[PDB]
This record gives C-alpha cells, structure tokens and sequence, in this order.
C-alpha cells in the first residue's frame, strides 16, 4: 500500500501571508496527488487534481505543484475563511491513501476576552441543581488561564474549559468555563466571581454577580 | 446542483449491524463510481471501497475486506453501506464521494453520517436558559446563551430564531462525562434588540427526536 | 518391399530452430510476463524453473527421444508399446481439431491489424470513423479530460467494434453470424501454412528459417525502442519487484507448473514427429536443453518488451501499472500495446513489425501443431495414404478452416476463451498425464534409459530416471487436480460468462478422448483368450 506523510500536523501563517502545505509518499506518484479541503463541521472539498490542475469552483488563490514525490500545495492571499483542514490524496495505487492533515491555523494580533458570568437560571433550579457559568469571547491565541472563586476561594472542582475552533470571520478563539454546583450548595453563598488571566492584559479580568436577584 | 443526501445519525449497540443510505442528484448516476470515506474523530480520511452502479462492480479495500457491503439501486439512484460486527472504533463519521474512473479524484462529497456504536441508553437533553442578571451593565452589546446537559450520544443542534439571525454566536464543543455530553451556546446581539424583541433557542435532538425550546428571560 | 524407409532433415540448425519456432508463440509474449508480475513479480522466476528442471524438462527430453528412437507418429508408436493406448494418437488428433478452430483466428486478428496498419494515418488513432461510438475520447483532443464508466478509447473501440466486431453479439447464446473479413484473412493464413507443410519436413525446415528468426529481431527493435520511452522504469520496476510472499501461496506453484507445460508444449506428439525425422546417433540432450533454454529466456527478455512500453504508458497516464494491464488476454496487444504504438514517432512501422511479429510468432507454431497429427496420420496409414501429401494436407486445412468459422462469428472470442481454457487444456493436460504414466510404468523406464543408452551412447542420469519415475506424472497430476478441483470464473469484454459454460467446455473436452477408452474395450473385446492374455499382447510391444 500508499503511505501519505504530511510531517507538519499544524501550520502558522497569517492573513495575506504565503502559506505552502508539503506532501510526502512512499514511493514515486509521478503527477498524481490530490488536494482537499475540509472546513471545521463541513464535508471534504475538491480543491487541487494532479499535482497542479485547480478543480470546476475553485478560486485562482489556490495552487497546486510538484512531480514524483515531494508535492507542495500553494495559496498566496489567505482570508479568513480559508481557515481548514488540508487533506492531500494519491489517486494512482489501490487502495487510495489520505494524509495525515495540516491544520492550517491564522495568526493575528491579540484581542481582550469579552469575560460574561451567569447565574444559574429558575428551570435548572427545579430540578434541583445550579451551575454558575463564565463565558470567554474573541480572544488570541488559545493559552489563557481561567481560575474560579465561589466566595474568594479558588474553586477548582467542578471547573470544565471548553475551546473553540478558530473563527472564520475575524480569526478569534472563544471559550466556555462552567462551575457545576449542587441546589443546596448554591443557596449557601452569594456573590460568584470568575476571572481570566491572559497575554493582552497582566491585571486578569474579573466578573461578579449576587444570588440576592441579581 | 449536484447533491449527495446521505441518512441521519445511528446510535446502535455493539456486534449489530447498520446501513447507510446516500441517494444522489444533480449528474448522471450511471457514469460515476460511488464511493465511501470513513472518517475518524480527531483522524484522517480512510478510503473503504467503491460500488460500479451498472452492475454493482464492488472494490473494497483490504482493510475493510469482510467489514463493510456495498449496494446500489438504480430504480432511485441510492447507494448503501452495511457494517456488521460494530465495535467501538467504527464509531465516526462516514462520507459518500462521487468520482470517476480517471483521474480518480472525490469531486463531491456527502454531508456526512455520525455513526455511535455503543450500549449507553439514548438520554434527552436538559435544556436550561442561560439568562444575564439584572444587575449587568448593558453596553453596547448583551451576550446570551443557552445551556445543554445530559444527552447521548453526540447527537444534538441548537439554533437561535430559525437561523436569523446568527452572525455572532458561538458554539461551544461537546465534553463527554459518566456516559452523558454537555455542551453550551452563546450569542451577541445588541442592546437595541434585548429583551425588546423575541430571541428564543432551540434544541433538537434527533437521536431522541426531541425539541425542546426556551425563550431568554430577564 | 514396395516403400523402405522415412525422409529425414536438410540440416541440424534447420530442424533446431523448427521445435524452438514451436515452442515459440503468442503465450510466450504476453502470458508469461503478466503472470510473472501478479505473482510475486521477479520473485516469480524461482518457482518458474523449478517446475520446468522437475516437470517441464523431463517431459521434454523424455518425448523427444522416442520420437526419434522409433521414427513413428503420434498413432504408430502406441503400436509398438503398448496398442491399447493407440486411442491417445487419436485424442490428439481430435484435440488439434479444436485447436487450430482458434489459434489460427487469432493471427488473423493480426493479419486483419497488419493490413489495416499501411495507411499513413493508424485508424485507432482517431475517433472519427464509421465504428466509434460517442463515448470515443482520444489525444491529442481538449485537455482537462475526465473518464467515464461508460467512455472508451478509439483503440478499444478498434478492436472491440471493427475487427472483432463483437458488440453484434449478446454472448455465446447469439454469436452469429460470420464475419467475411476475418474469413479471407484466416483464408491467408490457412494457405500461408499450406504451402509451408505440403512438400513436407523440406519446407517446413526452410520457412521456419523466417518466422522463428524475425521475432528476436523485432523484439529487440520494440526493446531499444521501450527503453528510450519516458517513465519505462516503472513497468520494470513492477515487473521485477519481489513479492516472496507470494510464494507462501500454493496457487502460484501451480500457476508456473501449468504455465512451464504449456509453453513447452510436450506431451501432444509434436515434438515426437519432429523427432522422428532425425539421425539415429543424434544428441536428444543439447538439442532439448537449449531450445528450451530459449523459449524461457525469449519470454523473459519479452517481458521487457511489454513492461517499457506499459511503464511508458503508465507515465503518460497516471501509474499504477496493474491499472493498465488488468485485462488478461489478446486485448493487452491489441489494444493498449496498439495504443501505446500509436501515440509514437514512426508509428507505422513500429504497429507493422509488431504485427508482423505477431502473426510469425503463430506460424511457426501452427506449421508444427498440424506436422505431428500429419506425421501420425500417415505414418498409422502408410500407402493408404502418401500417395501426394499435399492432398491429405489440403484436405485438413480446409476442415480446420471450416471448423474455425465458429470462431470467425461476432462472438468469436467468447468462444476462443471457451475453448481455450474449458476444453482443449486440461484434455490436453490429462492425454499427457496419460503418455507419461504409459512410458514410465508400462513400457518401462529402464528399457527407455537402455534405449537412451543406445542412442547417446550412455544411460541417463539418475536424475532424471528420477523425475521420469515420480517427479513428472506428479507434476501432471498436480496441475489437473489443481484445474478440476476448482475451474476458474471466466470474464471477456464486461461479459461474465453463463454458469453453464463449463458444461460446454467440459462436454467438447470429454468428447475429445472417447476414443481410448472405447478403443481398449475394443482390443480387450477383440483379442481372443483370457483377458489377461489380451491385456497381455496389450502390454508387450508388437
Ligand atoms: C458436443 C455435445 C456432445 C455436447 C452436448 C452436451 C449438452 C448437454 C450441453 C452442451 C451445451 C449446453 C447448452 C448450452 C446452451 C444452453 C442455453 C441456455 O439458455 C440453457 C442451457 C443450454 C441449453 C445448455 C444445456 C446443456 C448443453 C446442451
Ligand atoms: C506449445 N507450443 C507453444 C505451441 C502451441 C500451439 C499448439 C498447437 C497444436 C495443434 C495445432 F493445430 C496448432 C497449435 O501446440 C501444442 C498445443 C497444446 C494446447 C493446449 N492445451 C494449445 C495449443 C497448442
Ligand atoms: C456510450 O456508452 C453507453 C454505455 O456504455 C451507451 O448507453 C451510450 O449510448 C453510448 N453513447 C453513444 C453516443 O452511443
Ligand atoms: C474539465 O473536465 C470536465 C469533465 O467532466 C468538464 O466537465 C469540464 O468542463 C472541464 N473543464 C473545463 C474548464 O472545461
Ligand atoms: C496458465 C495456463 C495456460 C494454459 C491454459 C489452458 C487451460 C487449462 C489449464 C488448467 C490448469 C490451470
Ligand atoms: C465428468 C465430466 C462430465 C462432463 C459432462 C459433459
Ligand atoms: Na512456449
Ligand atoms: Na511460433
């Protein structure tokens, strides 16, 4: 069989940037290499067929080079939306091989996360349980601290991040913070406060709120 | 305009059998080979094997020798895949691709079928509103959100107002927890349309064919 | 007596390159090389040689040295060994019949491509002729092109729908009716081979002298040509890649066995008639060492022939060189080879010396395969027959001509296959299994080494007594096991063929040797005494 090795998992580049994706195959593929894209939730698209020829739909942003084994897949102006993953293909040997995947992420300029608490609602508190939640939104890059604090003690249990995928509009990741906590427990203390820790800013932005109705 | 239909989500038990449809449109369904791509989560595409639609000219791959079936109608040009002995690394994401014979490319390819193998009982979602207090400084712009917890499988789709509009909302992933997923949605809007005008979530769950709808309340 | 003694040979070398020019044919240009890639690739070449020094050689040597000990036919020889068994010299004959029904079509196939091949314009070049479909798509055409299910190449559809012509039949069900064109051809070719038979061994001794020389020369031409061709490195490469576990599997043993048999062709009395017009004194050693030596090695420099011009066009489209040669048959010549031809500079000439290769690469072999049964047939009815030899020979072309007019239909080439893999093989592989176990237990081996021993003057090896005793018949045996245990699914053109195909095949087999069974209860009902007095002056030679 085919064995695709694309060697670089995840690549860095910036809007406008050049930006080349390398493929490698066992052994020599002449001019038979496939390129496609896959945008984060969506199918595999048909971007580039053999070697250099673009596809029926697709923008002259996209190239295609190489012969034999080492291929090379091009885009010169990089939008926003170009944000996928990159799948390169051989088509000549049964049976047909992927490779690895190149997740293509946009490197931009640092943004402050817009930090939002919420307190757990009436319906949740019916069934019989509260969980207090902190919501991080458009923020760069991913590496940010979140620390809890029920009454100024750092809460650390029950603590779940969630991260995004990038955006494909403005290239800013966002991220869900929820402190799940039992009814009973919940009508012991008042005033929640989450706070983040990130590059764009050393003082770490801190939110509150009151059990008392808001 | 052509299209690739494949079925919805399967949520079956380990060592049964599934099968997956995939009707197609827009070109002529006997000039083309039908293909199948698995796809694993967090992995790369994985080439099963392809179907002759003339005659049902099978070609599957060695790995997948024994492990997948595929048939063809004409009668309503839909190809199918039927997997026997489910485990859980059959578990993904499985695609329908058009292609030709030469240069053997995938030109298009279908939304896609989430295949969970897995004995867990399907569990609705509880859908709690994720309201901002009335002790919040309203600026230039409110962030709501709505909340999804216990739920199986990975299975579940929270719109805001029949899709409009939604221009910032933020979805966040799924995370997995003593068998059961939990995951939450945000939203900015403005505060020129908060709490004037309606904006209500919806959940759906097609693994348990449940909707359950919840309007944000100050 | 009124007629003493036999004719013999003009010269050594003319008689040498007669049984080489024999062994030598179409199986050994196309059917060796694809063979030798699926099965291990270069890896291929040990068990190769294994079954011919253990099964093919023996066989060889062995059947041409009674042929040139008792100077008899395929018929009259049985008679001075062991009578009951004379039916084999029978079988043949009706075997050849079926035979020649398909072996001489496909050259014609040839002669029709050689004629078409004088135009300065190849006619499978292009797509605008009066037999291509819609779905034609040649070069030289748009770029950007895509294939279809349904498309197909003007090579293709030059064979497919002009010469065989056999989209205007359904399958062996309606095949009919006859197509003139390739009757005037096979008409050629069946006056071509006259005329190099009927003065007898002193002709067929000198005509060979063309035919079995002219193939060395042109595949050395295809060879500098193929090896100058871009990307001719990939068919190599996939030609000789090992694959040693291939050679786990007990099918590809089974596979060089049959296939060491066939291209050396023993066991069908050829190489007995051959023989038989020879000096007495002669060496049978040398003579079958070498000739067989080159069959082999002709095939595997053919090899290379094929796999330069397949790797060419692999690298002109886009690899996977099994791709290319999927097809098994006829259509690996006529068409992608033809097609690779046509997309070269001097294309003419390249598509008729290939032809022309072709077409002498079946000669040679067909002047044979009717010598032997010719041979046999007058040396069992002496001066019954003789009186001309041109009229006994005329007299089998012509029925072998209409014998071949089945073949000659739409759906000829459903019925090449048919015959070719369901009927004459594994018959002509059981009268073998037959001779072999007939010299070697009943006639005696150590009377034939003692025989051999008058001959060369010493008594063979014991490794060949060996092989003789157990090796070979084993060998035989092996391969017809290997055939009935599990007949293999026949396809042609996107044509699978009907469940009963085998029945047919099977029933035109079997009707082949109703003469030895039926012809030792004739012996055994005719010869007076006890049966085992019978069987006895049955076994004792006469
Ligand atoms: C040469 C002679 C002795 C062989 C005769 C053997 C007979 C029994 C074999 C030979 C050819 C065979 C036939 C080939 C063609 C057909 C047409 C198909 O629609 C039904 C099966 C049928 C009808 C087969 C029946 C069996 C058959 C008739
Ligand atoms: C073996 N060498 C390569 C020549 C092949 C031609 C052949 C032959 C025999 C009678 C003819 F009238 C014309 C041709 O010689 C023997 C033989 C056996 C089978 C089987 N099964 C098939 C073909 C033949
Ligand atoms: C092309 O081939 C298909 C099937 O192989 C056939 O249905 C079609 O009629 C052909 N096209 C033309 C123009 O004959
Ligand atoms: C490329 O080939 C396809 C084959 O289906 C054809 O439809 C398409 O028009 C071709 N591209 C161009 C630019 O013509
Ligand atoms: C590869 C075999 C070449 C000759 C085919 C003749 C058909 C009979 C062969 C039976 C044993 C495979
Ligand atoms: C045993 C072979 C039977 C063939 C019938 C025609
Ligand atoms: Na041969
Ligand atoms: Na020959």
């Amino acid at each position: 069989d085919i064995v695709m090795t694309q060697s670089h998992k995840f690549m860095s580049t910036s809007v406008g940037d050049r930006v080349s994706i390398t493929c490698k195959a066992s052994q020599d593929v002449s001019t038979a290499v496939a390129w496609y894209q896959q945008k984060p939730g969506q199918s595999p698209k048909l971007l580039i067929y053999s070697a250099s020829y673009r596809y029926t739909g697709v923008p002259d942003r996209f190239t295609g080079s190489g012969s034999g084994t080492d291929f090379t897949f091009t885009i010169s102006s990089v939008q926003a939306e170009d944000l996928a993953v990159y799948y390169c293909q051989q088509h000549y040997s049964i049976p047909r091989t992927f490779g690895g995947g190149t997740k293509l992420e946009i490197k931009r300029a640092d943004a402050a996360p817009t930090v939002s608490i919420f307190p757990p609602s009436s319906e949740q508190l019916t069934s019989g349980g509260a969980s207090v939640v902190c919501f991080l939104n458009n923020f760069y890059p991913k590496d940010i601290n979140v620390k809890w604090k029920i009454d100024g003690s750092e809460r650390q249990n029950g603590v779940l991040n969630s991260w995004t995928d990038q955006d494909s509009k403005d290239s800013t990741y966002s991220m869900s913070s929820t402190l799940t906590l039992t009814k009973d427990e919940y009508e012991r203390h008042n005033s929640y406060t989450c706070e983040a820790t990130h590059k764009t800013s050393t003082s770490p932005i801190v939110k509150s709120f009151n059990r008392n109705e808001c | 305009e052509v299209q690739l239909q494949q079925s919805g989500p399967e949520l079956v038990k380990p060592g049964a059998s599934v099968k997956i449809s995939c009707k197609a449109s827009g070109y002529t369904f006997t000039d083309y080979y039908m293909n199948w791509v698995k796809q694993s989560h967090g992995k790369s595409l994985e080439w099963i094997g392809n179907i002759n639609p003339n005659n049902g000219g099978t070609s599957y791959n060695q790995k997948f020798k024994g492990k997948a079936t595929l048939t063809v109608d004409k009668s309503s040009t839909t190809a199918y895949m039927e997997l026997r002995s489910l485990t859980s690394e059959d578990s993904a994401v499985y695609y329908c691709t058009r292609s030709p014979v030469r240069p053997y490319y995938f030109d298009y390819w279908g939304q896609g079928t989430t295949l969970t193998v897995s004995s867990a009982k399907t569990t609705p979602p509880s859908v709690y509103p994720l309201a901002p207090g009335c002790g919040d400084t309203t600026g230039s712009s409110v962030t709501l959100g709505c909340l999804v917890k216990g739920y199986f499988p990975e299975s579940v789709t929270v719109t805001w107002n029949s899709g409009s509009l939604s221009s910032s909302v933020h979805t966040f992933p799924a995370l997995l927890q003593s068998g059961l997923y939990t995951m939450s949605s945000s939203v900015t809007v403005p505060s020129s349309t908060w709490p004037s005008q309606t904006v209500t979530c919806s959940v759906a769950h097609p693994a348990s064919s449940t909707t359950v709808d919840k309007k944000l309340e100050p | 007596g009124s007629q003493g003694e036999r004719e013999t040979w003009g010269k050594k070398v003319d008689f040498l390159l007669s049984v080489i020019g024999y062994a030598v044919d179409l199986g050994n240009v196309w059917r060796f090389p694809y063979i030798c890639a699926q099965n291990g690739g270069g890896a291929f070449l040990l068990p190769y040689t294994i079954m011919a020094i253990f099964g093919g050689i023996p066989l060889f040597y062995m059947e041409l040295a009674l042929g040139q000990y008792h100077r008899n036919g395929c018929i009259s020889i049985w008679r001075k060994i062991c009578p009951i068994f004379k039916g084999i010299g029978y079988a043949i004959c009706i075997i050849a019949f079926y035979i020649a029904s398909y072996y001489n079509t496909i050259m014609a196939w040839a002669l029709y491509y050689l004629i078409s091949s004088f135009t300065d314009q190849l006619p499978w070049t292009s797509c605008k002729n009066s037999w291509n479909t819609g779905n034609c798509t040649n070069y030289f055409s748009e770029d950007n092109i895509t294939w279809t299910l349904h498309s197909t190449s003007p090579a293709e559809e030059f064979y497919t729908r002009h010469v065989l012509q056999i989209h205007r039949s359904k399958g062996l069900q309606d095949l009919g009716g006859i197509s003139w064109q390739l009757a005037l051809c096979i008409m050629l070719i069946f006056t071509v081979i006259y005329f190099s038979i009927w003065k007898g061994v002193k002709t067929s001794g000198k005509v060979v002298w063309v035919t079995a020389t002219f193939p060395y020369i042109a595949l050395s031409v295809l060879l500098v040509r193929g090896a100058t061709l871009p990307g001719a490195w990939r068919g190599v490469l996939f030609y000789l890649k090992p694959n040693w576990q291939k050679l786990l599997e007990t099918g590809v043993w089974i596979d060089a066995a049959a296939q060491i048999f066939f291209s050396l062709g023993p066991g069908f009395g050829v190489l007995l008639a051959f023989a038989s017009y020879n000096k007495f004194n002669n060496n049978c050693y040398q003579d079958a060492l070498v000739t067989s030596v080159v069959n082999c090695m002709t095939s595997f420099v053919s090899g290379f022939v094929i796999f330069t011009v397949l790797g060419y066009m692999a690298e002109m489209r886009n690899e996977d060189v099994s791709e290319v040669a999927k097809d098994a048959g006829p259509s690996l010549l006529f068409i992608t080879y033809a097609e690779a031809i046509a997309n070269m500079p001097a294309s003419t000439f390249f598509a008729i010396i290939f032809f022309l290769m072709l077409i002498t690469l079946g000669l040679d072999s067909s002047f044979a395969g009717l010598e032997g049964v010719i041979t046999a047939v007058l040396d069992e009815f002496p001066h019954v027959w003789a009186k001309r030899r041109e009229r006994f020979v005329l007299a089998v072309v012509i029925t072998c001509f209409f014998g071949s007019l089945v073949t000659l239909t739409f759906g000829g080439a459903y019925v090449v296959k048919l015959l070719e893999e369901y009927a004459t093989g594994p018959a002509v592989l059981t009268v073998a299994l037959i001779e072999a176990v007939a010299v070697s237990w009943f006639y005696g081996i150590t009377q034939f080494c003692r025989d051999v021993k008058e001959m060369l003057g010493f008594s063979p090896g014991w490794f060949w007594r060996i092989c003789w005793v157990a090796i070979s018949p084993l060998f035989l045996l092996f391969i017809i096991a290997s055939f009935l245990m599990s007949p293999p699914q026949l396809r042609l053109f996107q044509y699978n063929y009907p469940y009963w195909s085998i029945i047919l095949g099977y029933a035109i087999g079997t009707s082949s040797f109703i003469c030895i069974p039926t012809y030792i209860a004739y012996r055994l009902i005719i010869t007076p005494g006890t049966f085992k007095e019978r069987i006895i002056k049955s076994i004792t030679p006469e």
